[PDB]
Formats: structure tokens, C-alpha cells, sequence
């Protein structure tokens, strides 16, 4: 009932990576791999230059030694700059001896990193998120990036950027690619309306029931068209067939059909959860993925 | 009953 | 509003792989001392009534099999402090960070390096329950994990990680080897007590709403202490002390809402729940925040 909670990635072959890049009056943090500091663009701006700013024009008046990289106490001299996207690829003279073994990925709504918070190139926090439906973070210093680990390999999928007017984050891939229809320029922006992971919830509903909790379980199945009407009623993200199919390994371990637990969801929306919990929630919760919970609960290492 | 968290074999 | 655990990395490259017989747990390395906890010595049948001081004196040196990464470490010595052994090897960790070893009190928060064989699985913040467990997700394997904060560049270790109640919540020790509660290292019969809500927690958290630009939860009231502690422990809420009173200050003078009136926002709560409301994304009052968490993430 207690023992499945928010679980993030060993921060570890990240922490390693993580540098301060300044330019002029700005520092954020940059992602150092291989001999190439990662970093966003807005670096070159001023808060006067994000009002509307023309990044090819503001990076061309900048020399390699515009940049300041600091990597701890050591000093990384630049030995060239480009753009890709929205992400400034700084060329070091020194390949970062920790460099994981890493590749980058862009990932879908609803999938879920870890996130570590730095501040001036310094690891300060680690947390878990979902890539909302909506293209947002809810979290916490841009250039702070997201990923995953897969058994030694470093999967890059975040990079931080803007801060929203509701407190979200929007951010890039490590391509320079946005999540969201959001762009890094200090302009009037905000999120779409968010909706529910339901393939999430289902997983977190199989790992109430491998822990224990069991209350909301129930005599009824249902049909993926029957539960999408539901869905689409509260505001909850269709459920498709390849939803159903990830669901299949708790679907066993549990011996709970995916469709059957459709049915303890469909009540709990309809109904609410008459002053119980689920896992210590009062919330449906849908931040943890399936195999977010098989992780969790197999003990899975790194 | 409470359960000493080593790995017993 | 999120749970934020500190980076692991300091404490990553500390882990090992502890292997007496056929009992494997993690251990924590340190300078040329790797700790863990003793009943790594015992075999399936030490496990209701170990004398741990006659399993000891049974062991040599060499039967301590202890692994980081693919190094296997020689064990020069061991001795036993209370609940943990400290095996002495003849590498010092050159990953060893700056460090100290504290105990902490309920209420306080921590990060958790789950680990199994010596490798992590993952982090996750957590608190010391007034009834002296905690909520982690911890399996078969997991003892020997610890529990840290990393406050200014020094590592504080806080809990090792010894064995599961039959409620599912976890007991461990400090870095001396002195348990948490008045839990012992035997599977005999034992259970925590009821465990209570961390009220000066809760309020810290009410203040971080209030500071993130939620007001709606707040009214016109105030309280005496005593009155407030009468109200809240109906609620199974512990006992506010003017130490945690005086805690709370800091926030109090960001934003110019008394302590005493922030408890009367707290009582109204308690009475009305909710009304299909959230406060920082919750349907619950959250108390694993403690005034210091807070304070540091505003
Ligand atoms: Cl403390
Ligand atoms: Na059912
Ligand atoms: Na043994």
C-alpha cells in the first residue's frame, strides 16, 4: 500500500556531464559529451534580445571565446560554434573523459525520464516526469536535461528551456527540436489543455494490485469502445490497441485482463473513489508508465 | 512476519 | 511542487556487493571501510534468534566476499558496531566523497539509493515516519541501501536500509549500526506503531502553496497552539511544539501569515477536505516536505 513510489533514474553518468556555459551576462547549464557541449541557444540572448530574437544574427558577432565553459574548476576552451535547431553545439578541445555510453531520442507524450535540476552547471535535484499530453513538464534551470537509462546506455531525451506562465517547462529535444507548440522567444504562450495518460493510470492500477491494493477490482469487463466513450467523457486519452498490448506483461504477471481493469477504471471515473486511497492516493495517478512499474517492482539495475 | 532485506539462498 | 531526491552519483560510487555464504546484500564503501548490515552472516536458519556476536566469531576474513563493479576487494579485517559490520579492505574508495554520518529524527526527509547486488535501481525521497519507518519500495536484496542528504557538497548518510514490517514499510539503522524505533534485526513478531501525519510538515507544505500563488484554503482565523494540537489529533496529526513553531518562522515572515494562523487554516482543512480542490497537485495534505525543503525549492 506503501511501497511504490515517484522513482527516478540514477543520476550518476549524468552528473558527470553536466557543465556551466556562459555568455556575457547569461549562464545556464550545458550537457558536455564526447567533445561537444550541448546547450540552449537563448544563451546568446540577452533578456532584451528574447523579446524578438534573430539567433543566426546574435550567434555570427559571437568569437569561440564569447563562451565560457567550466567543467568544475577546469576551464573548457571552445574551439568552434554552430546551431542545430534550438540547441548551440559548443566544440571543446577535450573529449569529456565520462562520457556515458549514450544515444539521443525523442520521446512521445505520455512516456516518462528523469530530470536533473542543475543551476550554474551544478547537479541539484533529481526528479521523475511524464511528458504531458500537452508538450509540458510539470517540475521544478535551462539546459537541465531528461533521460533514461536502458541497462548502461545514457538515452537523452529533454532539454530544458522556457518556463511557462502556469509554471510548466517547455523544452527541446537534444536535437533543438520543441515539445509543444512553444518557441524560445519571451512572448505571450501557454499550454493546450491537458488530458489524462489512461495508459498510465491502467499501469499504476496494476501496480496497486501487485501491492496489494485491490479494493477498486470487479466482477465486469468492458470493450475498448464502451471505455473510450468514458474516456473521452473525462477527458481522458483514448485508449488504443498498442496501449492494450504494452499492458500485456502486468496483465499476466497479475492474471488481470487489461480490459477487465478497464472496467475498475471506468467505475472509478464514474463513481469517484468514496473516500478511499490507491496506493496512498486520493488522485488517479499518471506518471508512471508500464514499464515504469515493472521496474520498479522487479528491481531492475543499471 | 518481519523480513531481514538480504538476499537469502 | 514536486518531490525532489538529491543526485545519486556521490553516493553510486560508493555502492558494493557483500557475499557471506550464501547471503548477499549491499554495502556502503567508504575510505578503506565497507559497512553493511550484520545479518548478512546469517543463513536461513539465523534468521529468528541470530547471536550475531557467536556467527562473528565464526568468520574469517576471507569468508567476507565483497565486489565493486568487477573488483573483488580483500577483506583485512571486520568488526561489528551494534547493527552493521565495518569490514576493513586494503583499497581505500578513490570515489569517496566528502561525507559525514548523522541521525536523524521523525519528520526529516532523505534521498534513497535503492540498490540490489550492488548496483542502483533508482532514487527516491522519502521521510523518517513519526513511528520511526519509512514508505520505500525496498525487495529481496535491497538491505544495505542507504538513505542521504546532500546539503552543501558533503554527503550525509542518515539510514541503512535492514528489513520489511508486515505492513510493508521498512526499518533500518543509522551509520553506527542503532535502529530506528524499537525494532530489532530478528524476523520474531514485531509491528510499528500507528503512524501519525508530520504536522509541522504539512504546514510547511500549506506555505509553499501559498507561496506558489494559492490562497483559497486560508481564512480569517487563528489558534491557539493548544487548541490546535486538541483539533489536529483527532485527525491522527502529531503534536505541534513551539520548536516546530519557531521552525516555521522563516516562512511565516515570507508571507506574512502568522504560524498560529496557518494552524487554523489547517484545522478548517482537516474539517472540510478538499471539495473536489488540489493543493500543489494533491487531493491529499502532503507532509514528506519538511520547512527546510521548502525554504530551499522557493
Ligand atoms: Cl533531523
Ligand atoms: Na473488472
Ligand atoms: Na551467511
Amino acid at each position: 500500500s506503501s511501497g511504490f513510489r515517484k522513482m527516478a533514474f540514477p543520476s550518476g553518468k549524468v552528473e558527470g556531464c553536466m557543465v556551466q556555459v556562459t555568455c556575457g551576462t547569461t549562464t545556464l547549464n550545458g550537457l558536455w559529451l564526447d567533445d561537444v557541449v550541448y546547450c540552449p541557444r537563448h544563451v546568446i540572448c540577452t533578456s532584451e534580445d528574447m523579446l524578438n530574437p534573430n539567433y543566426e544574427d546574435l550567434l555570427i558577432r559571437k568569437s569561440n571565446h564569447n563562451f565560457l565553459v567550466q567543467a568544475g574548476n577546469v576551464q573548457l576552451r571552445v574551439i568552434g560554434h554552430s546551431m542545430q535547431n534550438c540547441v548551440l553545439k559548443l566544440k571543446v578541445d577535450t573529449a569529456n573523459p565520462k562520457t556515458p555510453k549514450y544515444k539521443f531520442v525523442r520521446i512521445q507524450p505520455g512516456q516518462t525520464f528523469s530530470v536533473l535540476a542543475c543551476y550554474n552547471g551544478s547537479p541539484s535535484g533529481v526528479y521523475q516526469c511524464a511528458m504531458r499530453p500537452n508538450f509540458t513538464i510539470k517540475g521544478s534551470s535551462a539546459g537541465s536535461v531528461g533521460f533514461n537509462i536502458d541497462y548502461d546506455c545514457v538515452s537523452f531525451c529533454y532539454m530544458h528551456h522556457m518556463e511557462l506562465p502556469t509554471g510548466v517547462h517547455a523544452g527541446t529535444d537534444l536535437e533543438g527540436n520543441f515539445y509543444g507548440p512553444f518557441v524560445d522567444r519571451q512572448t505571450a504562450q501557454a499550454a493546450g489543455t491537458d488530458t489524462t495518460i489512461t495508459v498510465n493510470v491502467l499501469a499504476w492500477l496494476y501496480a496497486a494490485v501487485i501491492n496489494g491494493d485491490r479494493w477498486f477490482l470487479n466482477r465486469f469487463t468492458t470493450t475498448l469502445n464502451d471505455f473510450n466513450l468514458v474516456a473521452m467523457k473525462y477527458n481522458y486519452e483514448p485508449l488504443t490497441q498498442d496501449h492494450v498490448d504494452i499492458l500485456g506483461p502486468l496483465s499476466a504477471q497479475t492474471g488481470i485482463a487489461v480490459l477487465d481493469m478497464c472496467a475498475s477504471l471506468k467505475e472509478l471515473l464514474q463513481n469517484g473513489m468514496n473516500g478511499r486511497t490507491i496506493l496512498g492516493s486520493a488522485l488517479l495517478e499518471d506518471e508512471f508508465t508500464p514499464f515504469d512499474v515493472v521496474r520498479q517492482c522487479s528491481g531492475v539495475t543499471f | 512476519e518481519p523480513r531481514l532485506q538480504a538476499n537469502f539462498t
